[PDB]
Parts: C-alpha cells; structure tokens; sequence
RNA sequence: GCCGUGCCUCUGGCACGGCUUUUCCGGAGUGUAAAAAGCUCCGGGAAUAAGGGCUGGGCAAGGCCGGUGGCAGCCGCCGCGGUAAUACCGGCGGCCCGAGUGGUGGCCACUAUUAUUGGGCCUAAAGCGGCCGUAGCCGGGCCCGUAAGUCCCUGGCGAAA
RNA sequence: UCGCCCGGUGCCGUAGGGAAGCCGUUAAGCCCGCCGCCUGGGGAGUACGGCCGCAAGGCUGAAACUUAAAGGAAUUGGCG
C-alpha cells in the first residue's frame, strides 16, 4: 500500500499552504483524515485531501458519471458549454461528488474531479436486514432516504451476497463508498442523472442523522469512516 | 383448472447484452470449458436456491423450522461445499466457483487422470472413468465427498494398463 | 383536499365500491371486459388469415419523406371483407399477381396499429401461393402456378 | 353545456364562444328537420 | 485498525445530539471559567437556545 | 371535531421535539395516554411525567430528552396473531429491532417484544422509534 | 473429436506423427404376449453430423470495399437515402444464443398509468356557484356489569394428485 | 397617546414543503375524519335514449376512427 505513500511525501513538500487548515496539516498538528470534519472548518484546498487520503486519485477510485453539452443563443450563433459529473472516494468510508464546467471535455473533467474532493463526506455502514443478521460493514445499517429536485430515493438493507440492486448510476456512487449490498425504492424522474445522483448522495449523508443508543452499535456493527483497512 | 406442467430448472439473464456481465461469464467458460451458456446458468441457479433457503431459516423460528435448518447444513457439507465446523451464516458467503469445482470433469482433471481439461470431457463421455465401481458418462455430475477418492479408470479400458501409448503421455506431466 | 375518504374499520363496502367505480375510467380494462376489439375487427381474433388479391396499388409516404410503397387489396375468405396489405422487400410486387391467394399477418406497430411512414396500412404479406415470400425475393425458390 | 377551460386557450384554434354558437345551430337543424 | 476507541464524536451541550460532518457548528472555551469546551449545533445556534457550563453555572448567550 | 385524543398527543410530541422543545402539555388526558407514556418511558424516550388536575379531565406535563426520531398512531387498529409480528415490524420500523411497536394485549398495554415472550396478540395502537 | 511437435494472421488455420469410439455400419446374448427400442460383448473406421438472426442510438459487435441516387428500399420508437451512405443492396471481417433461431396475436411484470400497503385535484387532467339535512361511515373524560367483535389452549373437519 | 388578552382583515419572513412561480399560525407544513371529482391529445360535450322547461334551453352522456405528442413553470436571444 506504498505507491500512494510516496505521493503524500512528494506533495507535502512543494505545497505552500494558504489557509489555516493547510497550515495545520503541514505542521503535523493534524495527521489523520478523520479529524477535519465535525468541527465547522472549511476546506478550500484540494491538497488537504491529496495528503490525508492519497489514494482518492487512483483512477479506479474515480468515476465520470455523465458528460453533457449545453447551449445559449446569441446574434452570432450558439455558445456551447460542457457539464461533467464526477465522483471520487476510497472504497472504505469516504465519498465526494462534484460537477465542474468548461469549453472542452478535458478542462471540464479536471474541474469535476477537483470539486469532487472538496465536497467529501464520511458515512456509516453496518448490517440491518432481517435475513442476514451478521455484524459486518457491508451494507446500510438501517433505512435512510434522501431527495433532490423531483427524485425521491430510499435505501433498505439487504443480505450478504445479493448484489447492489439499484439503478444504473447508483452502483458507482454506492460502490465508491464501500457498500456492497442494498435494495431500493424510487419515485420521481430518474432519467436526469444529476438529481438522481444528488439524491443518492443525500441519502448516504443522512446516514448519520439518526439518533442511536450505544447498544445498537454492537447489534448492527456500525463503523464510521475506515473500518480496519 | 389445469394440470401439472414440467418446468425449467434454470433461469436466463434479465437483459441479454450487459457488457460487464458478458465479460464476467466469458472467463468462467474458458477456464472450465463448458459447452454452452445454459450449462452455466444451471449452476448459478443451484447456488441461488441454497442462498434463498438460508435466508428464510434465518429469520424463522419454530419447531419444524429448526429441523429444516440442520438438514441444509448436513447435505451442504455432505456435498463437499462446506467444512465440518461451519455454522449457518457461512452459507451466505459461498461462490459460484465453489460449485464449478465439484463437477466430475474438473475433478478427474485435478486428480491427474487427464492431461488437460478438454480431454477429461472425452474420457468421461467415451466411458473410461468410473465412480465407485460404476461407469458414469455425464461430465456435469456433482461428486460427493465420501467418494472423491475412489475414482479410477475403468477395469476394461485400454487406459487401465501402464504401457498404453496415450497414458504414457499423461503421467509425463505429473512431476 | 382532506385525508382520504373511507379509511375506517367498518367501511369495506364503500372502499370496494369506490375502486370498482373508478376502474372504468381506464381504457385497457373497459376494452377488455366489454370486448370491443372483436365486433369491429376484420380478422376475428386470429394471428393470420388468407385472401385473394383484387388489385395492386401504390401509396405515398409521410411528410418528412418521399417515395411510394407498394401494396395490394386482399379480399378475405372467412368474412368477405376487403383490406389493404403491404408487400415487404426489394422487388416483391413483381411476384404478386391478381387471382392469387396470399397469407396475411399484422405489421407490428404501436398498440397493434400501423408503423413508420406507411400510416394507414396495418397488415403485411408473408406467403404467396403457399410459397413464402422472403425466399422468392432473394432467389432461392421458384413460384408455382405461373 | 359542460365545457372545459382548456379550450378557451386560443393557441391553435378559433374562439370557443363562437364554436358554441355554431354547434347550437346544428343541434337545431337536426331537431326541426324531422328530428322526431 | 487498532480500535482502542480510535475516536469519539462530539455532542451539543444543550440537546445532546451528535454533530454531522459538514454543518455550521462551533466550539469555544467557557467564558467566565476557562475550563470546559462548549459545543453548539447549527439548529441550536439558529434559534438562540441557552446553554450552561457543566462546571460553573454561567448561562446562555 | 375531536375524534382521537391519543393521535393528537403523539403528533404533538413529534412536532415539538423536532424544533428543540424540552416540555410539552398533553391536554386531554385519558388513562390510555398515561399507559402509553409509561412504556415510552421504560425504553428511554421521555423523562418524567406528572398528572395535573384542572377540574376538566386533567393535563399531562412531560419532559423531552431529544431521543426520538418519530412517533405516531397506527390508526385503524388492526389485530395481530402471536406469530405474525414481523410482517408489521417490516412495515413501520427501519431495522430488525429498531424501536418498539405498542400493542393493546388482553393483559394491558405493552411492547411487542414482551408480547412475543408470553405468546399473545391484540390490537396495535401506536409505534415509537 | 482428443493429445504431442513445428510454421503463421496467434482467441485460431495449417503440416507431420499417435490415440479413442459416445454417436455410425455389420454380428452374438438379454429383453419383449410376439416384435422393436434399450442394455452387456465382438469386427471396421475420425470416419456419418451447424444453423438462425443481428452489425447507427436504446443494445454486444466495422469509420472497410463495390453498387443505387429523395429513385429503389429500411424503420417496434427516435430516425436513414438528394452522385463522397458506419443506417438500403451485395462481398469480406466481427457479436449473441446454439439443435435451434426469428415473425404475428393474447395475459402478467414494466406501471406508484387503479394506489388497502401506496397516486392526484392554485397555475399541468380534476373541488359540485352557495348553503341546509335523511341513510351510511367517523365520534369527549371517569366508575360498575356482560362477553358479541378480538386474543391464547384444546376436540371433529377442509379427498388423492 | 402607550402596553396587554380575545376575534376579524393586510404585508415582510424562519423551520418545512414544491417542477418552479411561490405558500409560510388566515399553509400549498405534520397529523385524525367524511363526501365530490381525475386517468395521453382529438372525435366530443357530439350521436342515440330518459327526465325537466311555454319556448330559448338545462342535466345525464358513449363508441368506430385518428394521432406522438398536447400541456405547465422558469432561461439566452431576436423582435414590437
Ligand atoms: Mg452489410
Ligand atoms: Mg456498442
Ligand atoms: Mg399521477
Ligand atoms: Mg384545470
Ligand atoms: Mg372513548
Ligand atoms: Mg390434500
Ligand atoms: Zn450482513
Ligand atoms: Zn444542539
Ligand atoms: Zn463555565
């Protein structure tokens, strides 16, 4: 697991930090991904993530969900623009989704991948199904739902071995976060992939708004972030 | 109403042209040298029925549901697919390449009785192997555990003589 | 609007009645229970039929298109009706002659209707003189009875 | 007459106050001219 | 991965509801005491709910 | 008009605790309401409660702890057999033991987890989780 | 059909050597009311045995060559063709299933487009112009009875397939 | 003239809801009830039948066929 540990050392030297969090990460005060989140900081440099979660840019922890091209009219023609939708994440507990625009497909992908890192979140995994009652981080620990635009999404826990039975794009997002088994129920128009993608993202975020007692944890297996890499 | 119809014992895919699945099945067919696809979906179904049984005896409780629970372990390990210490929750982490390892073809090849995998098919179909003092001529037969050691060449086969010109090319690989 | 009308415990009769009442605002159900397809259908619930051709015709295609599609008039045998049927293939019309018997299938469009730019036609020819048409179009077989 | 406000919308049609007046004249002719 | 309580999650000092990863919360040392850290969730900051230090009794915004 | 004094209470509770309140007043106070508060307490959802008399049916003061996600009434009050609970637990609750389902059994009011230990049934009145 | 060694476009085709006999032809038993199939044995021989639909997007697979010129034709839907066609018609490559593979009609899922689980009614389909009331559905707090609804235990039943 | 409680009538606005315009204790929010209506656009509020009115007219109300969109809320321009 080393090829992405010399990347961290190379970036951590020629990077001049400009915000407070960058100063902290460079001075060795902050040294783990799990302690930049629940504090109300702000993340404006993408190099806070290339140093603390280096394998986020591994080309198999990246994904391009869709590419569109859109237009605005003028008395001298049609001014064209792109729209890429990208997601990144290590397949342990951390995911991000961003969009990014440009005049060419290459610049747009770069901005998509860049903004995906700054909009990152951590989630909870477990096993809450009636059929499989193991205690292993392979699914969603309970029913959660999220929404965006006109799309409503619900995710339900499923037993170990069943695939990810959700739509065509939900698999990428749910698989970059570390899940492997789920069920699903959808309303609204699922053919606008931006709103469908943002609904699944919102559900995975809502995973951590449900109040739970300390006894439920050693019944569903709830882990937050990495679970023994 | 209507009387009984005989039904198919396999299932086709929901969509026929998914790329990431044609790519996954094109490998299992060259590694075990199965004849067509309907020969592959039959084993997937043999596994999915076990899985769907363990999901119901896992939520259920009662007197006879108990009896149905420990008949699934008993056979499922009489068939060599589980060990002698396994609890019910180990039915859910079984794989397709565990059932494809129990065909008579793959076993008569993994015991050194054939030089390759497409030759074991011919040895089974032309009637040279024997399973427990009994010629069997069907390569898809799942071998049990109490008899995966009593497998040889037929007593009346040309291969049952360590001077045959074709048997001498077989042991020439075992070192 | 309020909650929903008969959500009581002893209100089963009214709930069933509301459902049976509004199921008739459908079109796939009303058309299946009153059997409206039969009583107006020249083929009478068959997958195929047979007729005897009266004349050969040509139709004009739709608006964003150009060209003439060749067809025939068939006079059915079980009814006596007269329908209009389409001859699929490159050069097929040179194998259909008047006083011939032809077999007729649907043309496979939306809801059972017509397809593509031939808008009013809803049947197509499959067999001529007990000899398939697909063969005749591509050599491979010869046409009996002249 | 049980009319529906989708037809007062005038986009690709003529006015409905004037289609009503023309349906009424035919419902009359079918009545007098041997509507018995 | 060396789970000896690898971390814990902070909770709001007024309602006791733990804090989600990206919300507009805050924390600061207790005024008038200097000995306790005080958390406020976004929804207890938005509608100004009182808090009180768990050590002395000083109350409210 | 008024048709259900128990539904009003449970919706009041879940509306109040969602905006951050720490006390509520359940105005028309049956003893079914009190009996359901008793079992919402033993499982740790509310604090302590008292009955105040006001000359007209009395009131209930209850302190909240911010420990519930949702509470409501199962209205049509279906009956259940003593071996058919999971069919309803899969409809109202979010995982295989997440929260309680309150049942009006022939020996009082109790959660379905204590009805399955005696093996009895009854009418479902509410659910909390 | 299989195995070994070489050559080449390397997933496959060839040249040399060897092997087997499920299937195929003759023959002897057993089988059968009599036959026939089947089954156990002999003697020959790689010898007797691959189609159908697809190849622009949905949807796996070609930006290769010759024809036709808004004409022939294709098209479930969107859509191709006007003398420079990856979309029609032929050649040669390739893809999916395979003793099958395509075409037309019917029912279920798709469809939360019949909604008890579980939909809508300001502007998209849709709140009666307004109000009074008969049947029916829904109905405030406590105390004492009954045991019809409801729940648990137990006898007789709900044919075989 | 100032402050408070109850009932009507207006505006700016949190949480929340909505495809948005926008609604927001006088809900288009979260609940417990009852009744009336809706099911792609046309054909058509038509034909045939019934009941009311002195007439003009009101109320109830289909199908053969035909079509791939018809509708809504907001953007950039071009234009008056
Ligand atoms: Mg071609
Ligand atoms: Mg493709
Ligand atoms: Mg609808
Ligand atoms: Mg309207
Ligand atoms: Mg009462
Ligand atoms: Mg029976
Ligand atoms: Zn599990
Ligand atoms: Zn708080
Ligand atoms: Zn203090």
């Amino acid at each position: 697991s080393q090829e992405w540990k010399e990347y961290a050392k190379r970036v951590l030297d020629e990077w001049q930090p400009k915000t407070k969090l960058g100063m902290l990460v460079k001075e060795g005060q902050i040294t783990d991904i799990h302690e930049i989140f629940r504090k109300g900081y702000q993340i404006k440099e993408p190099e806070i993530i290339d140093v603390l979660l280096p394998e986020v840019n591994a080309r198999e922890n990246q994904e391009i969900l869709d590419i569109a091209l859109t237009v605005r009219m003028t008395d001298s023609g049609r001014r064209v623009r792109f729209r890429v939708l990208a997601a990144v994440g290590n397949r342990d507990g951390y995911v991000g989704l961003g969009i990014g625009h440009g005049r060419e497909v290459g610049i747009a992908i770069r901005k998509a991948i860049n903004y995906a890192k700054l909009n990152i979140i951590e989630i909870k995994r477990g096993c809450g199904s009636w059929e499989c009652r193991c205690r292993r981080p392979h699914s969603v620990p309970f029913t959660v739902e999220g929404k965006e635009g006109s799309v409503r999404v619900k995710l339900i826990p499923g037993p170990r071995g069943l695939g990810l039975v959700i739509g065509d794009v939900g698999k990428k997002i749910l698989r970059l976060a570390g899940i492997q088994d789920v069920w699903s129920q959808t309303l609204g128009e699922t053919r606008t992939t931006v709103n469908f993608a943002k609904a699944v993202f919102n559900a995975l975020y809502n995973t951590n708004k449900v109040v739970v007692t300390p006894e439920m944890i050693e019944r569903y297996g709830i882990v937050v972030g990495r679970a023994m890499p | 109403g209507d009387p009984k119809r005989q039904r198919k014992k396999y299932e086709t895919p929901p969509h026929p042209w998914i790329k990431e699945r044609l790519d996954r099945e094109r490998v299992l067919m060259d590694k075990y040298e199965l004849k067509n696809k309907k020969e592959l979906w039959k084993h997937e179904t043999q596994l999915k029925n076990f899985r769907r049984r363990a999901r119901r005896l896992l939520a259920a409780r009662g007197k006879q549901a108990e009896i149905e629970r420990e008949q699934l372990l008993a056979r499922l390990k009489r068939l060599g697919l589980l060990p002698e210490d396994a609890v019910l929750d180990d039915v859910l982490s079984l794989t397709i390449e565990d059932i494809l390892e129990r065909r008579l073809q793959t076993i008569v090849y993994k015991k050194g009785l054939a030089r390759t995998m497409r030759q074991a098919r011919q040895l089974i179909v032309h009637g040279h192997i024997e399973v427990n003092g009994q010629i069997i001529r069907s390569p898809s037969y799942l071998v049990l555990k109490e008899e995966e050691d009593t497998i040889t060449y037929a007593r009346t086969s040309p291969f049952a003589n360590p001077q045959h010109p074709e048997r001498m090319m077989i042991e020439k690989a075992k070192q | 609007p309020g909650k929903k009308a008969p959500n009581g415990e002893f209100a089963g009769r009214k709930l069933k009645l509301k459902r049976k009442k509004f199921r008739w605002s459908d079109i796939r159900y009303k058309r299946r229970v009153l059997r409206l397809k039969e009583k107006s259908d020249p083929l009478e619930g068959a997958p195929q039929a047979r007729g005897i051709v009266l004349e050969k015709i040509a139709v004009e295609a739709k608006q964003p298109n150009s060209g003439m599609r060749k067809a025939v008039r068939v006079q059915l045998i079980k009814n006596g009706k007269v329908v209009t049927a389409f001859c699929p293939g490159d050069g097929a019309i040179k194998f259909i002659d008047e006083h011939d018997e032809v077999i007729i299938e649907g043309i496979g469009g939306p809801k059972g209707g017509s397809m593509g730019d031939i808008p009013g036609i809803r049947y197509k020819v499959v067999k001529v003189n007990r000899v398939s048409l697909k063969e005749l179009v591509k050599g491979r077989k010869e046409k009996p009875r002249r | 007459m049980k009319r529906r406000p989708r037809k007062w919308k005038k986009k690709g049609r003529m006015r409905w106050k004037w289609i009503k007046k023309r349906i009424r004249r035919l419902k009359r002719q079918r009545k007098k001219e041997r509507g018995l | 991965e060396n789970v000896e309580l690898k971390f814990e999650i902070p909770v709001c000092t007024s309602c006791g509801r733990e804090i989600t990863p990206r919300e507009h919360a805050t924390h600061f040392v207790c005024p008038n005491c200097g000995e306790a850290i005080i958390w406020r969730c976004e929804t207890c900051r938005l509608l100004a709910k009182p808090y009180k230090c768990p050590k002395c009794g000083w109350e409210g915004p | 008009t008024l048709l259900d004094p128990l539904a009003n209470a449970l919706s009041h509770i879940t509306n109040s605790e969602r905006v951050g309140k720490r006390e509520v007043y359940i105005k028309p106070a049956s003893k079914l309401i009190g009996e359901v508060l008793r079992v919402m307490q033993k499982y740790g959802y509310i604090g302590e409660f008292e009955f105040i008399d006001d000359g007209r049916a009395g009131v209930y003061r209850v302190q909240l702890l911010g420990k519930i996600n949702k509470a409501g009434a199962i209205k049509p009050r279906f009956p259940v057999k003593a071996r058919d609970y999971e069919r309803w637990e899969k409809r109202f609750l979010p995982a295989f033991e997440f929260g309680i389902l309150i049942v009006s059994t022939s020996q009082g009011v109790m959660s379905h987890k204590e009805a399955r230990e005696k093996g009895i049934g009854g009418r479902l009145i509410a659910y909390v989780y």
